[PDB]
Order: C-alpha cells, then sequence, then structure tokens
C-alpha cells in the first residue's frame, strides 16, 4: 500500500524548476510564499512515505484484534453466512 | 561571516569582505587551496558512510561542489536583477545628492 | 495538494511570461518606492498651527501616510498582476518534469544503479543554468609549465609562473550557458558593483561635507543645536520656536568676546 502511495508521489511536478530568481521577482510574493510551502510539504510527504521501518510497528496494530476474533468460542474459521446456514437448518428442521 | 568562516578561519575580518567583496577570481584561488582537504573529508566521509547509496551521495555532491565552475554567481545567473540591485543603492546615493543640491 | 502544486506552477510561470510580454525589470514592482508618488503636493508644516514639539511629530505622520499609500498601490498592482496571471493560468500547457524519485514497483526491489541516476539528476540540477567557464590549472599543465621554468634555472619563482599562468586565465574566464559560449555576454560583477557604491557614496559624503563646511565657515554658532535636536525647535510660527537654544544661538553669533 506504501507503493501505491509512492506511486503517486512519483508523479509530482518539479519544483525544483522554478527555485530561480526569475521566478522569484516576477511572482506575486503570497503565492511565492505558497509555492514554497507546498516544496515543503512534498518533503514532509515524501519523508513520510519512505519511513518503513514504520510499517513493522504499523501491522502490530492489526494483529491483536484480528486474533481475538479467530479467538472464537464456536470456531476459527465461522462466519456469518455458515451460521445462517446452520440457523436454517437448526430452525426448519424440527424444533 | 557563516559564507566565510570556512575559508578564512574564526577571525574571518568580515569588515574587509563586506567592503570589498570577493572576485571571481579569488573565488576560484579560494576554492583551490580548500579542494584537497575537501576531497580528503569527502573520501573520509565516503568510506564512513552507512550505505553505498550515502558514500555515492557525498561523492557525488563533492564532486559537483569543488569544481569552481559550479559556484552560482547572481551577476552571470540573472545579469539584470544584478544591475537592478545595483541601482537600488544608487538610487538611495541619488535621493541625497538631490537633497545636497537643493540646499 | 498534486493539483495545487501544479496550479501554482503554472502561476508562477503565467507571472513569469505576463512579466516577460512587458518586459518589465524584475525589481520594479517589488520596491515600493516605483509606486511612490513623488508629486503630491507636500503639506506645509507652517500652516497647521505646530508647537514646539509637535512638528517631528507631524514630518512623521506626513512620511509614513505617503509611505502606507505607496504600499498600497504596490499591493493594489499585485491584486492586478494575481488576477491577470490567474487569467492565464487556466489555459496553460501543464507539461512540467516529474520529481526524479528512485524506481520501486509493487513486488520488486530498488536497484542501486537507479538510486544513483536520480542522485545524478538531483546533482545535475547544482550546476547553474548559466555559468562562468573559471579555468582550473590542472596538475599537467603547470607542471609542463613548471618543468620548462626549471630548465632555465626559475624553478623556485616557477609556481609564481604557474599562478600568473592560472590567473590571467581566470581573468578571462568566459560565460558557459549550456556547453556552449555566450559570446559577447557582458556582466559586471559583484566586486566592481561595490566598488561603483564606495565611490559614488564618497562623493555624495564629500558633498554633505562641503556643505556643512560652507554653513559652518559663515556661521560657526550652528555647531551647538545638534542635528537630531533640530527640528524639535521648529514650530509653525517663527515665535513659536522653543527659546532653548535661541538665546546661546544669539550669544555665541556675536564671536569670543
Amino acid at each position: 500500500l506504501s507503493n501505491e502511495r509512492y506511486q503517486l508521489l512519483s508523479q509530482w511536478p518539479d519544483f525544483t524548476t522554478m527555485y530561480g530568481k526569475d521566478f522569484y521577482y516576477r511572482a506575486h510574493p503570497e503565492d511565492l510564499k505558497k509555492f514554497y510551502d507546498a516544496a515543503d510539504e512534498y518533503y514532509k510527504l515524501y519523508e513520510t512515505v519512505t519511513e518503513f521501518d514504520s510499517l513493522s510497528a504499523l501491522a502490530s496494530q492489526v494483529v491483536p484484534n484480528y486474533a481475538a476474533r479467530r479467538r472464537s468460542t464456536v470456531h476459527p474459521a465461522i462466519g456469518s453466512t455458515v451460521a445462517d446456514g446452520a440457523f436454517t437448518n437448526f430452525l426448519l428442521s424440527k424444533q | 561571516k557563516e559564507e566565510l568562516k570556512v575559508i578564512y578561519g574564526d577571525n574571518v575580518d568580515v569588515k574587509h569582505f563586506q567592503a570589498s567583496p570577493r572576485t571571481p577570481v579569488q573565488q576560484l584561488f579560494d576554492s583551490l587551496k580548500n579542494a584537497a582537504a575537501n576531497k580528503e573529508r569527502a573520501a573520509k566521509e565516503a568510506a564512513a558512510a552507512a550505505s553505498p547509496y550515502l558514500a555515492y551521495a557525498v561523492t557525488k555532491k563533492q564532486e559537483v561542489q569543488a569544481d569552481p565552475s559550479n559556484i552560482p554567481f547572481d551577476e552571470v545567473l540573472y545579469p539584470q536583477l544584478s544591475e537592478e540591485l545595483l541601482e537600488l543603492e544608487l538610487s538611495d546615493i541619488r535621493e541625497d545628492e538631490i537633497a545636497l543640491e537643493k540646499a | 495538494k498534486k493539483q495545487a502544486t501544479e496550479n501554482l506552477m503554472k502561476l508562477l510561470q503565467a507571472y513569469k511570461d505576463i512579466g516577460d510580454a512587458k518586459s518589465e525589470p524584475l525589481l520594479k514592482n517589488h520596491n515600493p518606492r516605483t509606486f511612490e508618488d513623488r508629486d503630491y503636493p507636500v503639506p506645509d508644516f507652517r500652516t497647521q498651527n505646530l508647537k514646539a514639539g509637535d512638528v517631528p511629530k507631524f514630518f512623521d505622520t506626513v512620511i509614513s501616510t505617503r509611505a502606507s499609500a505607496a504600499i498600497a498601490s504596490k499591493d493594489k498592482f499585485w491584486a492586478g498582476r494575481k488576477t491577470e496571471a490567474e487569467a492565464a493560468s487556466a489555459k496553460a500547457s501543464a507539461a512540467f518534469p516529474r520529481v526524479a524519485v528512485p524506481e520501486w514497483k509493487k513486488g520488486k526491489t530498488v536497484s542501486i544503479e537507479n538510486l544513483n541516476t536520480v542522485t545524478d539528476k538531483y546533482a545535475a540540477a547544482l550546476v547553474p543554468k548559466r555559468k562562468l567557464a573559471l579555468p582550473v590549472l590542472p596538475e599537467g599543465v603547470k607542471k609542463a609549465v613548471e618543468d620548462f621554468a626549471a630548465s632555465v634555472g626559475q624553478a623556485k619563482n616557477a609556481s609564481e609562473v604557474s599562478e600568473l599562468l592560472a590567473k590571467s586565465l581566470a581573468e578571462k574566464a568566459v560565460v558557459t550557458e549550456g556547453g556552449k559560449v555566450v559570446e559577447g555576454f557582458s556582466y559586471v560583477s559583484k566586486a566592481v558593483a561595490a566598488k561603483v557604491i564606495a565611490t559614488r557614496r564618497a562623493e555624495v559624503h564629500e558633498r554633505l561635507l562641503k556643505l556643512w563646511a560652507k554653513r559652518l565657515l559663515v556661521s560657526p554658532e550652528l555647531a551647538i543645536v545638534p542635528l537630531n535636536e533640530f527640528d524639535a525647535q521648529l514650530a509653525s510660527k517663527f515665535e513659536g520656536i522653543s527659546p532653548k537654544y535661541q538665546e546661546l544661538l544669539s550669544a555665541v553669533a556675536q564671536g569670543n568676546k
């Protein structure tokens, strides 16, 4: 999934082609501060999508709730559809 | 002072370079007198990098930085901006001279 | 966020090519002096009924009001330029290069011969778009002239001969845009510009010294009224000038006896 986010950070337009002083002084001061904020934001997003040592601790938050859902009093592989079919077999047979 | 203290020492004498800035020839001959120490620092740092990637990155940064043709001169890059920055101070001096000729 | 960045880059390109369609100077519109009205009717302080200490506050009010009007004229200019480039950032090309990041496919891994080439694309943006070809002297040429200076027995000034050759090449360092030489490109350096500023500044300062030399040769009593406390003495009418320095200026004016 981080690969699919990094693929759309690979499609980001190059803002370091507009770092010269030709684009500094032709441009509105507020739009230039916005452009520099947009470059700072891309550096934040790219520093945090390539922190791959954090995925191994992100995966430990999906693990306990899933393992407690499998630690069932009926069956590890039970679900709603099998329980519904067994409820018809229990209900539509006699008593 | 922060731009020059890596070359001229800690007693950098910043007034001399504020009054008379360095010519591009002196920028060359101050990039050439630390280039041996810069290449030895880059080799000692590329040897002690935690990755072949980071080692290639530091030797490439020193390869593109120690070349004295890669000093960015604003007077060569933007001529019109540099002459306007000259006229920004020539106009203040012209306003003082207009006041003194009115007096 | 990517669309906002692309819109901002189309906006900066719109700003540049409608600042170059008018061909205007770069620092003309960021300088609020150029929006300053020099020909305003310049209010007379003598027709405003000031007391003694009230004249420099009047001058400060006039100067700050005119400066605020210049800044607001600059802001109205940039609001007009902002709408003029918002109208041209819409109908644009938007073919920008993309940020060079290393190739990482979904199941695969990155290779160092792709990380290295995106590092090369990063360090290729550290060269300037137009640079001086400052000729560094190689060891193979400084030694090919150093042994030549050692052949005629001038080997102790051979380093001097080498550095004089290096400097003589460095003074006529020609510019280089993209490998090719822009012929006839003239630039004025930063040391030359600061020397021009220093000479013009010294000639205007000696005009100041000449002005006060005349005013203190004719009437040398003026030295007792300090320059910061001069228009603190003024008023609108002459009889309202504060008498702090008036009696002393009258008594110093009669001479040393």
